[PDB]
């Protein structure tokens, strides 16, 4: 509760304003009985113009006055509330990016979609809807409970209340009682609806879809015989809350006649009397539908509160050295069972590194640990003599280049997709130049209006030689030392595997950039430098593949078979 | 889009038809309590006009009498309408989720794949509930104001002439501005619906692209690009709120406008014209509504089309019919026990450029036994499913008997054919039900005696209430080996002519399914033998060994 | 449980000249029946398994 008021407050003061602004306005809102009953009272006694015109002028006045200052407090409250509303998405939206892979990894898309938009605008939607009104009744009600005693009347007025609101849910409970029967013999309905059309084929094999249809209109008919007493049902609680009012109604005119019998209180003052009650229990009656809406609201903020709460070295001297000393990856879910375990790495600047081995034998943890998105369990990763965690995120992000085995592309344009991920604005012959030397230049300029074109969701203008291609782009215009690719060309074709292979290989920035990746085509790995044969984590053996064929190991046999 | 929505709604009132006679009534009681109500305050001025003169205790008495009648029946023909329009919500709601489920069963196979269980369920509880409740709530409010404002109006009418043109006058003046402040805000929340879209689709490929960020690292960049979406769109809702909080302004000063200009003249009405002292209060009390029920009936009308528009997504059920061949029924005079398959292509509705099955060619089935050799996903169950005609073959053709299977009738394909599969299909229904699954008729004898010899007899004799023991859905009560025993049951329940057998014998008894297929059993016809049981293998005579959709 | 009748016949008995008007009146209805919407379907199984299984 504290969190979720104390995180709410817009400025201490633009509230507060806002609070003076509704009491002032609200008196001159609950203005007109006086002036009603003052009517009244002169067309029975009085015929005097100028006393009639200034109450009128008044009257004129403070209820023209009055919506000015709802329509500015209005506006201020919405614009306080908006600020509001724009903060908290914007804090919430990068709590889910603040929290780690583990959650992101085991958990779906659908609840960190649903989660994240729909609860968070249906909240402060149903919030901004609610305590808007909240507080606007409670002045009302403060106020005109305060004018009702300018001491009799009020002890009246407070009896009657609770008599007013005793019957309607008394009866109105008896009433519920036989709409949850309807609700599950509804939801029985479906559950049999779904229950037989879920596995179609057994019916469509038989001829039992007709037999069906009557077991369905039985099940219908039988809602129907019991609709018939809820119906009626609803009428007769519609007569027990209406007859309630004519009850009240003329309760007031007993009571009333009595005193204007006697003569103690006026006409005019009789009529504020029954204007101000009638105003008071209407406006109560609505007052008491949030109350339930805020405990429903409130679940879902608590949750949200839940899911909420759970030494950067610069770039200078690319000095290119990775040492995996004695390393140990393992995943969030299990500590003990580790991907990668007894990790003895150690590249350099100017050499092709390769990690050949199984279908999940640490490929994936070793890129991952390289990058620095997953922490090592144990041991150390340092990276030019230091460690991951030390650098700073965009210089480790300008040094550290990674196409991942999935090649995803954004909706924006090619040259944005190219150019994503940089806090300097990437130059148009660099563009041109990244897209040149990565092979996508063809892709680039053959599709509409160059860089310019948008790319479709979920890769469906770009194919997958494209996707990599723009993906090799976009990590090649960084010029990055160390390249790490998991599963990039699997399906790729002649003149793109080509076309990478030299970017690797055959190409004069291969000098002063590190290449680490796990190679689809064998051709890339029998022509690199460096070589590492994994096995469920551990490295079997680390070296050249003359020597490995030579010696005959791991990557003899994966050469061979 | 908007002769599509009228079009539809002309379709949606024809549906409600024959439950004309009690909206009929509705109207006479919704008429009848308007017409009470708007009594009310008439004797209610005249009890002030008569008090004040004088005591008069016959008249004082009777306008009261006749005043406080006319609100208790007021009061009760308002909640006769109300049991009323509430019970014909129950009508178009129970009678749609029938059209729907009946229409449903009719589609083919290949559009329950595409289909989502979670959809299919909220469009026949909510959405169906939705169009249920248009009608009567668009009838209710519409009507009930309608009556009310000519009631209103008249009412009026027979009080004065004079003050009644100037307060109607006004009225094309408040008319004007709902039109304005209507068009305004319907395109203001569809600029919102667009604006929350592209917000959302950040968070989408966010969301499908977290490696992708987490790799590179820019999230303040992407962050900066939500809040960026996020402010234009804050900008949206500003203008809705300024806009209708100016309306509400303008609409409070129009209301005492009129007001004020109206009373004005009606203290001239008795100085002046001597026209009546409660009728004062009365017509005040009348025009008070007469503004605030226009504005409902300029709302209804172009509010009435955003409705439709839910309708349409129900109707998408009903729209279409296009698969299945022409509904014509051969009928069995004899059972002639030959399944045949010239030249077949079985490819999947679903996908057409997948390569299933291609060129079975062969037929001549009928003595001995047919056994169906494949491995895993070979297609196996295809051509069971493809012989006992649940979806059409892309090419070649499925004969039967020197017949076409399309022309066969569906009951008595049904009737002849029959698929044992290795999944027992479980339902709610009662273990009589269950045996009975699809039968007009069902024998207790032939029943007992199907269970009996498809050896689940022990089973249902132990079994609470025996044959009428009600089974667990989904499989609840009953095990894997009595599901099995109950496929074998409901095969010699319906004793039909063909009768194939897909991984069925694997998971239930060996010695059971023989005696069913051997002598005059057995004469009914042959039968597919798919499965892994080498030993049916080699015991059954015909031998089909299939190989990546092709006869070996 | 048909609610939204209720809710109708509340505003059209005390019409007044508020704040709220009938134009939030049928804003509820749609609130409540999208709520609706939501919690039918994730009553039951799953969403994203379809009718049939098996491909």
């Amino acid at each position: 509760v504290r969190r979720l008021l104390g995180c709410l407050g817009s400025e201490t003061r633009r509230l507060s304003l806002f609070l003076v602004l509704v009491v002032l306005s609200s008196l001159g809102e609950m203005a007109i009985p006086f002036f009603t009953g003052r009517l009244t009272d002169w067309i029975l006694q009085d015929g005097s113009a100028d006393t009639f015109t200034r109450n009128l002028t008044l009257m004129s006045i403070l209820t023209i006055a009055s919506a000015v200052l709802e329509f500015v407090g209005d506006g201020i409250y919405n614009n306080t509330m908006g600020h509001v509303h724009s903060h908290l998405q914007g804090e919430v939206f990068g709590a889910v990016l603040r929290q780690e892979t583990e959650f992101f990894q085991q958990n779906q898309t659908g609840n960190i979609m649903s989660r994240v938009t729909e609860d968070t605008s249906t909240l402060s939607d149903s919030l901004s809807e609610n305590l808007s009104l909240f507080l606007w009744y409670l002045v009302r009600g403060l106020c005109l409970l305060g004018i009702m005693l300018w001491v009799s009347l009020t002890m009246v007025t407070l009896i009657t209340l609770p008599l007013l609101f005793l019957l309607p849910k008394k009866v109105g409970k008896w009433y519920q009682l036989l709409e949850v029967q309807v609700r599950e013999s509804l939801a029985k309905s479906s559950q049999v609806a779904i229950e037989a059309l879920s596995a179609m084929p057994t019916v469509r094999s038989f001829a039992n879809e007709e037999g069906e249809a009557q077991k369905f209109r039985e099940k219908l008919q039988e809602i129907k015989t019991l609709n018939q007493k809820e119906a009626v049902a609803y009428a007769v609680n519609s007569w027990t809350t209406s007859i309630s009012g004519m009850l009240l109604k003329v309760g007031i005119l007993y009571i009333g006649g009595q005193l204007v019998t006697s003569g103690a209180v006026s006409s005019g003052n009789l009529v504020t009397f029954v204007l101000y009650q009638m105003q008071f229990t209407q406006a109560v009656e609505v007052l008491l539908s949030i109350y339930p809406r805020v405990q429903k609201a409130v679940g879902s903020s608590e949750k949200i509160f839940e899911y909420l709460d759970r030494g950067l070295l610069t770039p200078l001297h690319l000095e290119g050295l990775v040492q995996f000393q004695d390393v140990s990856f393992a995943y969030p879910n299990r500590p003990d069972v580790l991907v990668l375990q007894g990790l003895t790495f150690t590249l350099r600047p100017g050499e092709v590194t390769a990690l050949v081995g199984p279908n999940g034998s640490g490929k994936s943890t070793v890129a991952a640990l390289l990058q620095n998105l997953y922490q090592p369990t144990g041991g150390q990763l340092l990276l030019d003599g230091k460690p991951l965690p030390q650098y700073e995120h965009r210089y480790l992000h300008r040094q550290v280049a990674a196409v991942g085995q999935e090649p995803q592309v954004f909706g924006r344009s090619l040259q944005e997709n190219i150019a994503y991920g940089l806090t300097q604005k990437p130059t148009m012959e660099e563009i041109t130049a990244a897209a040149v030397k990565s092979g996508a230049h063809s892709f680039i300029s053959g599709l509409p209006q160059g860089y310019d074109t948008e790319v479709d969701e979920a890769g469906s203008q770009l194919s997958g030689g494209q996707r990599q291609a723009v993906a090799l782009a976009r990590a090649l215009i960084r010029k990055p030392c160390v390249l790490i690719l998991d599963d990039a060309t699997s399906a790729l074709d002649a003149n793109s595997q080509l076309q990478v292979e030299q970017l690797l290989y055959e190409s004069p920035e291969r000098y002063s950039r590190s290449v680490l990746l796990i190679t689809q085509h064998l051709s890339l790995v029998e022509q690199a430098d460096h070589i590492l044969f994994l096995e469920g984590g551990a490295i079997r053996e680390g070296g050249t593949h003359q020597q490995l064929m030579e010696k005959k190991g791991c990557y003899w046999a994966m050469v061979q078979a | 889009d908007q002769v599509n929505n009228k079009v539809l709604m002309w379709r949606l009132l024809k549906l409600s038809r024959p439950d004309l006679p009690l909206l009929v009534a509705a109207f006479f009681f919704l008429v009848l309590a308007v017409l009470g109500e708007t009594l009310i305050p008439h004797y209610s001025g005249r009890v002030i006009d008569i008090l004040g003169g004088d005591f008069d205790p016959h008249a004082f008495a009777s306008a009261i009498f006749f005043m406080c009648l006319f609100s208790f029946g007021s009061s009760l023909s308002a909640g006769c309408r109300g049991g009323c329009f509430t019970y014909t919500m129950s009508r178009i709601n129970l009678r749609i989720r029938e059209q729907l489920f009946s229409s449903l069963l009719r589609q083919d196979l290949g559009f329950f794949q595409e289909t989502k269980t979670g959809e299919l369920n909220s469009r026949l509880s909510s959405d169906t509930t939705l169009m249920s409740n248009w009608l009567p709530l668009n009838a209710n409010v519409l009507l009930r104001s309608l009556v009310k404002v000519v009631g209103l109006y008249g009412f009026m009418l027979s009080i004065s002439p004079r003050l009644t043109l100037l307060s109607l006058l006004h009225m094309p003046f408040t008319i004007a501005a709902e039109k304005v402040y209507n068009t305004r805000h319907q395109e203001v929340l569809r600029e919102i619906q667009d604006a929350v879209a592209r917000a959302g689709q950040v968070v989408r490929e966010a969301v499908g692209g977290l490696q992708t960020v987490r790799s590179f690292g820019a999230e303040e960049h992407e962050v900066c690009r939500y809040k960026e979406a996020l402010e234009q769109c804050r900008q949206l809702y500003w203008r809705r709120d300024l806009e209708r909080a100016l309306y509400l302004l303008v609409r409070r000063v129009l209301h005492l406008g009129v007001q004020m200009l109206m009373l004005s003249c009606g203290l001239q009405q008795m100085q002046d014209g001597e026209l009546t002292q409660g009728s004062l209060l009365s017509f005040m009390i009348y025009q008070e509504s007469v503004g605030s029920y226009v504005q409902t009936l300029v709302y209804i009308y172009g509010d009435m089309l955003s409705n439709v528009g839910a309708a349409e997504k129900v109707f998408s059920y009903m729209d279409r019919q296009p698969n299945l061949p022409s509904p014509g029924t051969l009928a069995p005079t004899t059972l002639q026990g030959v399944v045949k398959f010239q030249d077949v292509s079985f490819a999947y509705p679903n996908r057409p450029d997948r390569p299933v099955l291609k060129g079975l060619t062969f037929t001549l089935r009928p003595g001995e036994v047919t056994a169906l050799v494949g491995p895993n996903g070979s297609g196996k169950s295809t051509v069971a499913a493809l012989l006992q005609n649940l979806y059409q073959p892309t090419g070649g053709q499925v004969l039967l008997d020197e017949k076409p299977i399309s022309q066969y009738e569906h009951c008595y394909l049904h009737s002849q054919v029959v698929s044992v599969g290795q999944e027992p299909v479980l339902f709610s229904g009662s273990v009589r039900n269950n045996i009975a699954y699809g039968l007009q008729s069902c024998e207790d004898d032939k029943v007992m005696a199907a269970a009996q010899a498809a050896h689940a007899d022990d089973f249902i004799q132990e079994m609470e209430h025996g044959i009428y023991t009600d089974v667990g859905e989904k499989g609840s009560q009953l095990a894997a080996g009595q599901k099995q025993r109950l496929a074998i049951a409901r095969a010699l329940v319906r004793d039909p002519r063909v009768l194939i057998l897909d991984e069925a014998t694997s998971a239930l008894d060996v010695q059971c399914e023989q005696a069913l297929q051997d002598w005059n059993s057995r004469g009914d016809r042959t039968v597919l033998v798919i499965a892994h049981r080498l030993q049916t293998v080699q015991r059954a005579h015909q031998i089909l060994v299939l190989q990546e959709g092709k006869l070996q | 449980m048909s609610w939204a009748l209720e809710m109708a016949d509340t505003f059209l008995d005390n019409m007044r000249v508020g704040p709220r008007t009938y134009a939030d009146v049928r804003d509820e209805i749609n609130k409540r029946g999208r709520e609706d919407r939501e919690a039918a379907r994730t009553a039951v199984h799953d969403p994203e398994r379809p009718l049939l299984r098996s491909p």
